[PDB]
């Protein structure tokens, strides 16, 4: 939350429901993260 | 340097010389006998300007009265039938049968649409209608995003289906009246003729994107005009696709506005601002919309959110009524996404009366709270709208026009007056057209007053399009010179009617294209705009004009005479004129009319010749068969009668006309007489000046053709070899040379176009015109201009006969009222005849420019056909220059500097001529070359618009508007 929370504002219109705008999107991400799938989807996310 | 004297006596004698061969070869003297010789087979009428206004504005006025009839019985029939329509959900037993356009014509389709049935029209061709039409009923275009087969469309269709009839009648009371369509509230549009779309939906790679709800007929029936303020959010939370969304949401808003309107865009973050150089409402017009658009395009999204700010900012720039305004609909127009703060107090301060609307727009996908944006919307009677997304935004930036409306309804009949559009481009390719409009109103129960639930919005507006060919024809311009003309304006500075009226659409700025990121199959969107071009846009500006052009908005009757700056046909001359405007208003409707008319030109020629003989001969002198006899003959393609047609080919079109002369006699039962039997009276006056003067003298040396032009439409070119050298357009009326020389009282020489493909240099020859002047009881008139293409090379044996052949001391040169080369003495600057003297020797152009030899002025053309630039063929605005004669003195000597250089000249004008001969030290003696000096169609972007707001001109808003009815509900948002 504090480095990516608010930060997927892209000028585009492609959805990136596995963001850290709140907590328990937040949660929702980490554990998807822990599961590892898709993972590095959300690694490009948080780099672009 | 030679003296004055010898210069002198060289320029008279070069100029007596071009004086007695022009006058020799063409013959004025003779032609003006030979009018005033017979002077019993024609009559001399005065044109009385005062009454000509007087009934051409009776004939619009008229006209307009027809399409006003056509449109009350059109909504009393749809509101009648509308209110008798029972709203069934079961229409696959009960087909729903109708043409819809933009399908397949193939037989073979079969669509079987459930709840639907297809018409198969037959599609005969017919005039009036550049396309292939049907009136056995009419057609239904429906946008493609919307489903037709709904419950909606479908309960629309049937209801909508008893307006056949209606239409069939007005189609046979009034067989020239054009396109009848009925846009409805629920997208479709049902126009009568049937014919079928311009742009299918899929059949081939393109799509068209028309939704009736966003025409301006439809927009200006809808509601009444309004004061708009676009309020932004450009907070920190509005930044991703919800400000991109938000930007194009603002600009297709923007789509919706009229020339009526006044709109502002403000910005708020923590503060608030204006996005423009503009600072208050503007009159939302091409230009100001292009500004307005440019600006929101270009903004970002940082702070914090501060709704009190932003509201204040708004309400106050709504309070200012220092500027011109719309005071009709007060509305405030917040797009954002969501937020906590609803700001009653600031509302209680300033909306305390709610005398202005809030309509709330929700951009984008988002968590924050929707409730106290809904709360702004329906407490300040406004509405609430979402758009997630760039689909759901055509149609949420349009329905405020429904809310609007609710007020009109309520006001009853007093709501239905006919009201006229701009003009604009038709959709069905019919060219330049303007659509009357009515209002429908929703009348169920209104006997009973059960329901007033649904009945505060409309069914749909009504309209009928009128062509500005229709207008023209009611404005008859051949009585009068090609210099005279009608033309027509709003209360509002554009032009109904106008000489310079094109169909092209009106260009805003630099065209800047991006080929690098277009897709071959994307099939982006063309244009919506109308055609405004200001009254003062279409001429040359002066002050007289402005306060003609104000006296003339506010409906007011008179004349005037004066003497202005005149532009030619194409743009490299300006003549001053004699003119004289008389207008009028038009009684039933805010137009103006009047006719502009030269000194010359207040009296016509109607030809009296009535035996037989006379006009068959004066029809067989036009043949080609004896064409080597009486020279090239060109016929103007003017409107005789509706049995022949203009071809846009003379040979094909003459053919035609002599045919049709010698079948049927020239007594003409259906045929227009006076044009027929004044082209036949040119054309023997023409024939016995070539016969008695031009055989005489086969061939002499100096000329390579000479040709008359005449009133009525006879150009005659006695070498027909040279007939394949003429250029010009058959039709007398657009000869730039035939205006020039009836404006100019001497012989006015017109320089050859250069560097273009044709031969216009050497093969053609120099042109120089005079217009023939005659008398006939004290009575000026100009009924003809004769003229002569003069050898380049025999006038180069004049020339040269210090100014000597490629002389390194000398430059002789000679130019034309334009600073256009005629003819140089090195043989190097010959080569480029017609070319721009300051574009081969700019620093004595300039010169001449600073010592007020040659005056210039800039104008704008509006309508321009572009090279897009990088950042085929774009609209867009150039700027042109136009160079002529300004300070009467005859001889100028002086000399030019360059920095430790100096070069003497002597310029002196040819008497009775528009041309100036000029001597200098040669251009080689020191190399002092700056800049080039070009006359040119530059393509441009001003004037400043943000410079303009700030004294706009004169304008006069819609008398009478609807808002603010205390029986309104507001119980929606
Ligand atoms: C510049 O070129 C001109 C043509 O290219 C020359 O113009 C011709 O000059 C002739 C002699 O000056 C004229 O001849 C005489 O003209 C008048 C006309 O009626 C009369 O004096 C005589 O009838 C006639 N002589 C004859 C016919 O033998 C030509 O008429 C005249 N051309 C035209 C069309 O009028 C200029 O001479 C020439 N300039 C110089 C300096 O040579
Ligand atoms: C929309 O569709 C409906 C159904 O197709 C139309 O209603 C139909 O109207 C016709 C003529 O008005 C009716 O025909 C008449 O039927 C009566 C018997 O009911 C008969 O005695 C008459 O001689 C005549 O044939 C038809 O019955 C009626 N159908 C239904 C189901 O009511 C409707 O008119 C259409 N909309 C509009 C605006 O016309
Ligand atoms: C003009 O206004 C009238 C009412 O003032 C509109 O008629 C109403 O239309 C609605 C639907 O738009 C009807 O509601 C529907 O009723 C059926 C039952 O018949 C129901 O099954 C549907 O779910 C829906 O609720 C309503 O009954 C109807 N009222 C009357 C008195 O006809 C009319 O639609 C308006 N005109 C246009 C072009 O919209
Ligand atoms: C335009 O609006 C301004 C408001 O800023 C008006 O200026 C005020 O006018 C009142 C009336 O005379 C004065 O009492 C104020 O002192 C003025 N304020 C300022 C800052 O000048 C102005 O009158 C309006 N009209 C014009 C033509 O400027
Ligand atoms: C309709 O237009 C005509 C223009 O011919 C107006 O007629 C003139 O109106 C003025 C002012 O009312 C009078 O002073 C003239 O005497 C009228 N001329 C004639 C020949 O009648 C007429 O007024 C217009 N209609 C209305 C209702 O104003
Ligand atoms: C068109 O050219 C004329 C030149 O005659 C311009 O008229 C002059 O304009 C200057 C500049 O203001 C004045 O100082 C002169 O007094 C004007 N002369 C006359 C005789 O009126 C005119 O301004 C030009 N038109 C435009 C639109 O620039
Ligand atoms: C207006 O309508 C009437 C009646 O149909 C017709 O006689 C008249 O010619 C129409 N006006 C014009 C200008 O066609
Ligand atoms: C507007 O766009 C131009 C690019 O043409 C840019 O230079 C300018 O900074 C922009 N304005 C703002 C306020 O960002
Ligand atoms: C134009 O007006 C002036 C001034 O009244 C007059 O002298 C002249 O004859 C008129 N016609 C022209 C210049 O053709
Ligand atoms: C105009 O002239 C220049 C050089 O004099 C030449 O390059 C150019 O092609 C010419 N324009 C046309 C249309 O031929
Ligand atoms: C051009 O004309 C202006 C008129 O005010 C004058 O001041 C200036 O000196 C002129 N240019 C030159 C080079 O003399
Ligand atoms: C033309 O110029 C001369 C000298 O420059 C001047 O005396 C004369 O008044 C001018 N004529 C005008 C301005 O009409
Ligand atoms: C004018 O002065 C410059 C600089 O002093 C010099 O280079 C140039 O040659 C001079 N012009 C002539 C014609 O001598
Ligand atoms: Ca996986
Ligand atoms: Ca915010």
């Amino acid at each position: 939350m504090q480095l990516f929370g608010g930060r997927y504002d892209f000028e585009d219109t492609e959805v990136r429901r596995s963001n850290f705008d709140n907590f328990p999107q937040a949660l929702i991400s980490v554990f998807q993260v822990l599961t590892g799938e898709d993972w590095n989807s959300v690694m490009y996310n948080g780099i672009m | 340097f030679p003296s004055a004297v010898t210069i002198k006596s060289w320029v008279d004698k070069m100029q007596e010389d071009l004086v007695t061969l022009a006058k020799t070869a063409s013959g004025v003297h003779q032609l003006v006998d030979i009018y005033e010789k017979y002077q019993d087979l024609y009559t001399v009428e005065p044109n009385n300007a005062r009454q000509l206004v007087e009934i051409a504005a009776r004939d619009i006025e008229k006209l307009l009265s027809n399409r006003s009839k056509a449109l009350v019985r059109l909504a009393l029939e749809a509101e009648k039938v509308q209110a008798a329509h029972q709203w069934r959900e079961d229409f696959a037993s009960n087909e729903v049968v109708y043409y819809n356009a933009k399908d397949d014509l193939d037989p073979e389709k079969n669509d079987s649409e459930p709840g639907s049935q297809r018409i198969k029209p037959v599609f005969i061709d017919d005039a009036n209608f550049r396309r292939q039409v049907s009136y056995q009923h009419a057609a239904v275009h429906i946008p493609t995003d919307i489903y037709e087969g709904s419950t909606i469309v479908l309960n629309e269709l049937n209801w909508t289906s008893a307006l056949d009839d209606v239409f069939k009648k007005n189609r046979e009371e009034d067989p020239s009246l054009l396109w009848q369509v009925f846009g409805s509230a629920t997208g479709l549009a049902r126009y009568y003729p049937a014919s079928p779309w311009v742009d299918n939906s899929r059949t081939p790679n393109k799509i068209d994107l028309y939704d009736v709800r966003r025409r301006p007929w439809y927009i200006q029936g809808a509601a009444s005009p309004k004061d708009m303020l676009i309020l932004v959010d450009v907070s920190g939370s509005v930044s991703g696709l919800t400000l991109k969304l938000i930007r194009t949401s603002v600009s297709e808003m923007l789509e919706t506005l009229s020339d009526d309107d006044f709109v502002n865009v403000a910005s708020f973050n923590s503060n608030a601002q204006d996005v423009s150089c503009f600072q208050h409402l503007v009159q939302a017009n091409v230009r100001n919309k292009k500004v307005l658009k440019d600006a929101v395009n270009n903004i970002t999204a940082k702070g914090i959110t501060d709704y009190k700010k932003g509201f204040s900012f708004a309400f106050e720039q709504l309070l200012n009524y220092n500027v011109s305004r719309a005071n009709c609909n007060k509305i405030i127009m917040l797009f954002t996404d969501g937020g906590e703060e609803r700001a009653q107090e600031i509302f209680a301060k300033y909306n305390k009366d709610k005398k202005v609307r809030v309509f709330t727009f929700s951009v984008g996908q988002h968590n924050y709270d929707r409730g106290p944006i809904q709360w702004m919307a329906c407490e300040n009677k406004g509405y609430y709208y979402e758009i997630p997304s760039i689909g759901a935004i055509r149609i949420n930036t349009q329905e405020y026009l429904d809310v609007l409306g609710r007020p009109m309804v309520l006001a009853g009949d007093k709501a239905k007056q006919v009201q006229w559009t701009n003009v604009y481009l038709d959709a069905l390719e019919l060219g330049l057209v303007i659509t009357g409009t009515l209002p429908v109103f929703n009348i169920t129960g209104q006997f009973e007053n059960k329901t007033n639930l649904k009945n505060q919005l409309i069914l749909g507006v009504m309209g009928v399009d009128v062509s500005l060919e229709d207008i023209k024809r009611l404005t008859p311009r051949f009585t009068l010179c090609p210099n005279g003309y009608y033309f027509a304006i709003d209360p509002n500075g554009y032009v109904l009617l106008h000489p310079n009226l094109q169909p092209k659409p009106i260009g805003v700025g630099i065209p800047t294209i991006n080929l690098r990121k277009r897709r071959p199959n994307v099939q982006n969107p063309k244009s919506q705009e109308p055609v405004t071009l200001d009254f003062l846009d279409a001429e040359l500006e002066n002050d007289i004009k402005v306060e003609i052009r104000n006296k003339m908005i506010d409906g007011e009757s008179g004349e005037k005479t004066f003497r202005t700056l005149v532009k030619s046909q194409d743009e490299r001359y300006i003549d001053k004129g004699n003119r004289t405007y008389t207008w009028t208003p038009v009684n039933g409707t805010d137009y103006s009319l009047a006719l502009v008319l030269p000194t010359y030109s207040f009296y016509y020629i109607k030809a009296k010749i009535e035996e037989t003989i006379t006009q068959a001969r004066y029809s067989e002198t036009l043949k080609p068969d004896n064409f080597e006899e009486s020279g090239y003959t060109f016929l103007a393609p003017r409107d005789y009668c509706s049995d022949l047609k203009p071809s846009d080919n003379n040979t094909e079109f003459l053919l035609n006309f002599n045919e049709f002369i010698d079948r049927k006699t020239p007594n003409n039962p259906s045929c227009n007489t006076d044009l027929i039997n004044r082209v036949l009276l040119d054309a023997g006056f023409t024939n016995e000046l070539v016969q008695n003067y031009w055989s005489k003298q086969k061939n002499i040396k100096g000329v390579k053709a000479r040709f008359v032009v005449t009133d009525g439409g006879i150009t005659r070119v006695y070498p027909k070899e040279a007939g394949e050298n003429w250029q010009e357009n058959p039709e007398t009326y657009e000869d730039s040379f035939y205006k020039r020389s009836l404006d100019n009282d001497n012989y006015v020489f017109t320089a050859p176009y250069f560097n273009k493909s044709g031969p216009g240099a050497y093969e053609s020859g120099i042109m120089v015109s005079k217009a023939v002047e005659i008398y006939i009881q004290g009575k000026l008139l100009k009924p003809a201009v004769v003229g002569i293409k003069i050898d380049v090379n025999s006038w180069i044996e004049n020339f040269t006969k210090d100014c000597k052949r490629n002389s390194d001391v000398m430059d002789c040169v000679i130019l034309d009222d334009g600073g256009f080369l005629l003819m140089a003495n090195h043989d190097d600057y010959t080569n480029q005849i017609g070319r721009f003297f300051g574009e081969i020797d700019p620093s004595l152009m300039r010169h001449l420019v600073n010592i007020s030899v040659y005056a210039f002025n800039k104008s704008y053309d509006y309508q321009s056909v572009c090279e897009p630039g990088a950042a085929s063929k774009q609209s867009c605005i150039t700027e042109q220059t136009q160079y002529f004669f300004d300070n009467d003195s005859k001889s100028f000597s002086g000399v030019l500097d360059c920095g430790n250089c100096s070069r003497i000249f002597h310029v002196e004008k040819l008497m009775n001529t528009n041309l100036i001969f000029i001597m200098v030290e040669s251009k080689g003696t020191c190399p002092c070359d700056t800049r080039l000096l070009i006359q040119a169609e530059q393509t441009s972007d001003g004037p400043d618009p943000c410079d303009m707001v700030k004294q706009p001109r004169y304008r006069k808003g819609p008398d009478v508007c609807f808002d603010n009815n205390v029986l309104e509900d507001y119980t929606d948002c």
